[PDB]
């Protein structure tokens, strides 16, 4: 019913930035929260950061603080993955999801309905 | 929701069968509330604290799960199919009991005979407060949606016949179980409740085609919290949630908020009304031990002294007293009656406080000894039958609060709550008699003392019951004074 | 009180069906049962089949039973009675009647209190 388009991937060298953007196209409405979560190849997903649809406060993950930033913009309906200070660690698969409920916890993977294709960018 | 055909036939058979599944869901849970600790203290042997707090755990989740118990009807089932899950493990639970007591299965259940049985009565017990839980806030809502359509004046016609089938549970079961279980035996007395559960499952589900229901919409609540967060995180402070002024969400959906907000503080108010009213219950039968019973004899039968005429004044109230103050313009509203209501509840208790001050000027002269549910206690020389003026005025304010109370938790609620605003109705009470029970143990503090010589089954003669009584007066003479604030905003306002 | 009227009646050849229609007015609020009656020349009036406005249980006769249909509108406020393979003997006048309290014996007409005008219906 709700499905998540990513774009914005690609690969950089150490000291890059780059500008994700993952667009949606189910139910402008019934969304509470948006999140992003990275996971690198055969290892255990993590998040990234969230964002509420109502509030506007984001939950940054507490090993990413201070450089990455994540904003919406309702006139377009696609939220967007600012990235800089780029390092090899960041290099993994990047998800985009979205939830029905977010009060109990923005970050816990084990509360997002909906999931996306997701994009792999990869830092050198 | 009804077609114009037979339309006043689908409504007395759709009223008939919810009055009879109140009747029969509340002649079961006097069946196993009213002789428990009786049960427990038996030959095979509970002390006399374990067995009462077995009695008020299973009251606390009573009230404590009343709103998740309506949530979960205007979110995921709907008022029909949630009673039918509830009266699924009221039934269930009901069952352990009968084992229990027969001697043949006892062993098997409990467990080894200690040559006790706490694993079985705990699980009975939480199921059965599970279900006459969230019962009790489905069959009130669910029961009134049949005549709505008919305006405020058949609702109320709904609540006088509704109040008057509980209280004929009371008799019904507090007299006739009661009896046969402390008597003839304790495997047929907690047989009959266990079998009354099931015929009101039953009824409920054979006129399944009479009532009109609808479905259940879980986003009403989900929209809630979220206008909740924006306006905290962020003229009453919700206004700006509506699209007219900038916010995100619709118009109709605020204006629910705004209607949670300003019942809420009323509920906040009865507080005071609910706790000098669970005391009143609970003092008064201890008076009553403690005067010359007429000329063995249950202890129950002293507890329905008040459901005996609010079966008798309910009758006289709808068809004598409602329709005179009718055609005048006296009383309509709501909150006019229980303000009404909260003033014989004052006259009572001080009422009571005149008969108790004299019963201690006997006493002191001679008193004469007697045996009730085995025990003994040192009764005054006075008949019991000076405990009726103190029992009438309760019910006339069972008739103007009870009754009224209901109606309008019921007729001020959004049409997407209607569960969820009776479910807190029943918490509110139920905070109501816990804070009350706190309040008994205060005052009877080795400071004060006025009540610190009694104990259980004990004579209270030595106490001071005299002055308790007109505490509970004046703590109900502020509370009405404080409700009349409440209620004039509230109205001022609607 | 309540009035009714017939309507749907005429004369077919063996194997015919026919809708009779039997509208109700008033105050048909306190209409519990509808039924329609048969009263062949020479032989007592019968029952054919009844209905229940409060339930929409049915009730047949075994001299007709599985090969007529009653139904109610609740809309039009009538109900439409179909006969299938029709025959000689049930041509008879026909009545629709209502009752304010008909659970015991429907089929039964000194139950009913209301009575319509009739139609008459020729099978040959």
């Amino acid at each position: 019913q709700v499905q998540l388009v990513e774009s914005g991937g690609g690969s950089v060298q150490a000291g890059g930035s780059l500008r994700l953007s993952c667009a949606a196209s189910g139910d402008i409405e019934t969304i509470w929260y948006l999140g992003w979560f990275r996971q690198a190849p055969g290892k255990e997903r993590e998040g990234v950061a969230a964002l509420s649809t109502v509030t506007g406060s984001t939950y940054y993950a507490d090993s990413v603080k201070g450089r990455f930033t994540v904003s919406l913009d309702n006139a377009k309906n696609t939220v967007y993955l600012q990235m800089n200070s780029l390092k090899p660690e960041d290099t993994a698969l990047y998800y985009c999801a979205a939830a029905y409920t977010g009060w109990m916890a923005p970050l816990w993977q084990w509360v997002y309905s909906y999931w996306g294709q997701g994009t792999q960018v990869t830092v050198s | 929701g009804r077609a114009a055909i037979g339309a006043f036939h689908g409504r007395r058979l759709a009223c008939a069968a919810v009055l009879l599944a109140e009747l029969l869901e509340r002649v079961a849970f006097y069946g196993i509330t009213s002789n428990l600790v009786l049960f427990l203290n038996g030959p095979p042997d509970w002390e006399g604290a374990q067995a009462s707090q077995a009695l008020l755990l299973f009251m606390g989740i009573t009230y404590l799960v009343s709103p998740f118990g309506g949530w979960l009807a205007d979110a995921l089932l709907g008022k029909f199919g949630t009673i039918l899950l509830s009266m699924a493990l009221y039934l269930l639970g009901m069952l352990a009991f009968p084992v229990i007591a027969a001697p043949h299965t006892r062993q098997g259940l409990c467990g080894d005979i200690p040559l006790y049985c706490a694993a079985a009565t705990f699980v009975g017990l939480v199921l059965v407060g599970l279900g006459v839980g969230s019962v009790k806030a489905n069959i009130t809502p669910f029961g009134a949606d049949q005549v709505k359509d008919r305006g405020p004046e058949a609702t109320r016609r709904f609540f006088n016949w509704f109040y008057w089938s509980i209280n004929l549970g009371a008799i019904l079961s507090l007299g006739g179980i009661a009896y046969i279980q402390q008597n003839v035996s304790f495997v047929i007395g907690y047989s009959i409740p266990a079998i009354c559960i099931g015929i009101s499952f039953m009824v409920f589900l054979c006129g399944q085609s009479f009532f009109i229901t609808k479905p259940p919409d879980g986003s009403a609540f989900t929209d809630m919290f979220k206008i909740l967060a924006y306006s905290c995180c962020s003229q009453s402070l919700f206004e700006m949630a509506k699209l007219s002024r900038g916010g995100p969400f619709r118009e109709d959906k605020v204006e629910d908020v705004k209607a949670l907000v300003k019942i809420i503080p009323v509920f906040l108010a009865l507080i005071p009304y609910w706790t000098v009213y669970f005391q009143m219950q609970t003092t008064y039968v201890l008076q009553s031990l403690h005067l010359k019973i007429p000329e063995t004899f249950p202890a129950a039968w002293l507890t329905m002294f008040d459901a005996v005429l609010i079966l008798i004044l309910i009758p006289l109230k709808d068809k004598l007293v409602d329709p005179v103050l009718k055609r005048n313009g006296l009383l309509p509203s709501s909150l006019k009656r229980i303000a009404v209501g909260m003033f014989f509840v004052m006259c009572s208790a001080f009422a009571a406080g005149i008969l108790e001050s004299n019963r201690l000027k006997i006493v002191k002269v001679k008193t004469i000894n007697q045996t009730i549910g085995n025990v003994t206690y040192h009764a005054a020389d006075m008949p019991i039958w000076w405990q009726i003026p103190q029992y009438v005025l309760i019910g006339f304010s069972e008739i103007f609060a009870s009754i009224a109370g209901l109606e309008f938790a019921y007729s001020a609620a959004p049409k997407s709550m209607q569960s969820a605003i009776m479910g807190l109705f029943f918490f509110f009470s139920g905070i109501g008699s816990f804070v009350g029970s706190g309040l008994l143990a205060l005052v009877s503090i080795k400071e004060i003392g006025w009540m610190s010589n009694h104990t259980d089954f004990g004579n209270i003669n030595g106490c001071q019951l005299n002055y308790y009584f007109f505490l509970l007066a004046a703590i109900q003479g502020a509370t009405l004074l404080l409700f009349l604030i409440v209620s004039v905003k509230y109205d001022h306002q609607k």
